[PDB]
């Protein structure tokens, strides 16, 4: 079990570690989170009692280092950075547990949603989304662009997933215009899966990773990139029986932690509709379809 | 965007442009089977891709042998028009090739683009227009040729005749589309109207009447009053 300790809280704020959030008051006495579950990357993530204007967050996966949050009264947030030396990092982290001044990341022991929605993720895989390879811990917030956003603007600070475009002349193969089109096999199982993402397993892990990103952060890029990714898997007719299965299960998680009020601006009537009921995959999808159902039946 | 009544003049500059009007591609005549079932037999049919500035018409003629073992074929017909006018664009010299194509349907959209992949340049755009070049195969001479067809076939034509050497570009596309819409709403009296004065021909190289220009002000009038007529005796007014 591991923790991520803070030298103060300075600010009001609403403090939030994967799908779970309190509240921490100014100056209040708070050192950090506990009994982190080992072996998943998670994400903790601020939004400040003054501004709820920019939610931000690092994705970070204790094995990759000793991590810890500190207060930059310059910049003006919350900054997460890397002890190296770990006997400190120890020595430190002993102390605000025995002073109790630490919340515990909640053991649960019938919940598996956080591994369900981050099963998939890989932080050597985060990371080459969000580049700033100095940190081993990743940086996003509310308004950091994609990169295929930034071709429709500083290159830095952007989000680079895997462009995907239904009218490009990488998902359309010459002579095969409409049957590319209306078909996207070739472009998910040959472009995609074989050139650029290898195996399911990484396409999922960004598919993933983009809705946390919209969930959390509102970030409007990642929410088109997962629904980008969710429409070409249900718009090709030949998809492997088992990403079929297991993309069934992956966004029924999605679905069903996304929050209740969150529903109108994170949920693409089009693209779910065409899932669901138009595409070839339409029959594919039974625990998505009943959990859409039956608490979004509005949207559909 | 979109073409509309507001942005009506930008088809007479200078700027190369085509209208595609696949109306006509898929023609079927609807008739019973002998079990009493209802068969389609498909007849040949044909793409109207136009340039409102020259008159140039480049009617692409639709063979029914196309369609042999398709399914879906109102829908392969649009993707069939978005293949042929990419080939048209890609036999012209490009000094000659289009700057915009505006497809007089939407679902005719992104069939074209995902065909022009390769001129990301050539703006593909719709209209807001209810232009009547459907009618086009109530020009006789259009007709003949299209019905006559017995392999894939281009045909070119100038479908304002010698025109423009004695009125502009708009006044030749207004005269076309009332015309064309004339033939659309009623054909018979259009067609009646066009033709009663014997003493005025067509030429061999034109699709329409040799009229003067005196002569087309009375047909026009002719045509204005059927149209409004047609629209009284259809909405009893
Ligand atoms: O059904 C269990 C509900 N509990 C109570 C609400 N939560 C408070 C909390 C505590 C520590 C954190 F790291 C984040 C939130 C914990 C889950």
């Amino acid at each position: 079990m591991n923790t991520v300790p803070f030298t103060s809280a300075p600010i009001e704020v609403t403090i939030g570690i994967d799908q779970y959030s309190f509240n921490v008051k100014e100056n209040q006495p708070f050192h950090g989170i506990k009994d982190i579950p080992i072996g998943h990357v998670h994400v903790i993530h601020f939004q400040h009692a003054d501004n709820s204007s920019m939610r931000y967050g690092y994705w970070f996966d204790c094995r990759m280092g000793n991590f810890y949050i500190q207060y930059d009264p310059k910049d003006g947030l919350y900054k997460m950075m890397e002890e190296r030396d770990g006997a400190k990092f120890e020595n430190i982290v002993h102390n605000f547990k025995e002073r109790q001044m630490m919340v515990s990341y909640p053991k649960i022991d019938e919940d598996d949603t956080w591994y369900n929605l981050t099963e998939f993720v890989q932080m050597d895989k985060i990371r080459k989304i969000v580049r700033k390879d100095e940190n081993q811990f990743s940086y996003v917030d509310s308004s950091m662009t994609t990169v295929q956003e930034n071709e429709l603007s500083d290159p830095a600070h952007s989000l680079n997933y895997t462009v995907i475009n239904f009218k490009s002349r990488e998902a359309i193969r010459p002579g095969h215009e409409m049957e590319d089109f209306l078909d996207k096999s070739y472009y998910l199982n040959t472009v995609m899966l074989q050139g650029i993402f290898k195996n399911s397993s990484n396409y999922f892990g960004e598919l993933q990773f983009a809705f946390l990103n919209a969930m959390f952060f509102g970030n409007y890029g990642s929410s088109l990139q997962w629904h980008a990714m969710i429409e070409l898997i249900c718009s090709s007719a030949t998809v492997p029986k088992h990403m079929l299965d297991k993309l069934d299960e992956i966004l029924y998680y999605q679905i069903k932690t996304l929050p209740e009020q969150y529903s109108d601006i994170l949920l693409n009537e089009r693209v779910w509709n065409i899932c669901l009921y138009s595409s070839f995959q339409k029959n594919s999808l039974h625990n998505t379809e009943k959990i859409m159902e039956n608490k979004y039946p509005e949207l559909l | 965007g979109a073409m509309n009544s507001s942005n009506y003049a930008e088809l007479f500059n200078n700027d190369i442009k085509l209208f595609v009007d696949d109306t006509n591609v898929y023609r079927v005549t609807v008739h019973k089977t002998f079990e009493g079932n209802v068969a389609t037999k498909a007849i040949n049919g044909c793409i109207f891709t136009l340039n409102p500035k020259t008159g140039h018409l480049f009617l692409k003629i639709i063979h029914t042998s196309v369609w042999a073992g398709q399914k879906r074929l109102s829908q392969l017909a649009k993707w069939k028009t978005a293949e042929e006018v990419s080939a048209l664009v890609r036999s012209l010299p490009k000094e000659e090739q289009p700057k915009q194509i505006i497809v007089t349907r939407k679902a005719m959209l992104d069939p074209l683009e995902v065909h022009m992949l390769d001129f990301p340049n050539i703006a593909i755009r719709p209209t807001e227009l209810r232009l009547p070049f459907s009618a086009a195969m109530s020009i006789d001479k259009l007709s003949d040729v299209v019905m006559k067809a017995t392999e894939p076939q281009m045909v070119l034509f100038n479908i304002y005749d010698d025109w423009l050497d004695r009125i502009s570009s708009y006044t030749a596309f207004s005269r076309l589309t009332l015309l064309l819409r004339a033939l659309k709403t009623n054909e018979e009296s259009a067609k009646m109207i066009l033709l009663s004065d014997p003493t005025i021909t067509i030429k061999s190289y034109h699709l329409w009447p040799s009229f003067t220009d005196e002569q087309w002000i009375t047909i026009e009038s002719q045509m204005r009053d059927l149209i409004l007529t047609e629209y009284g005796r259809k909405y009893n007014v």
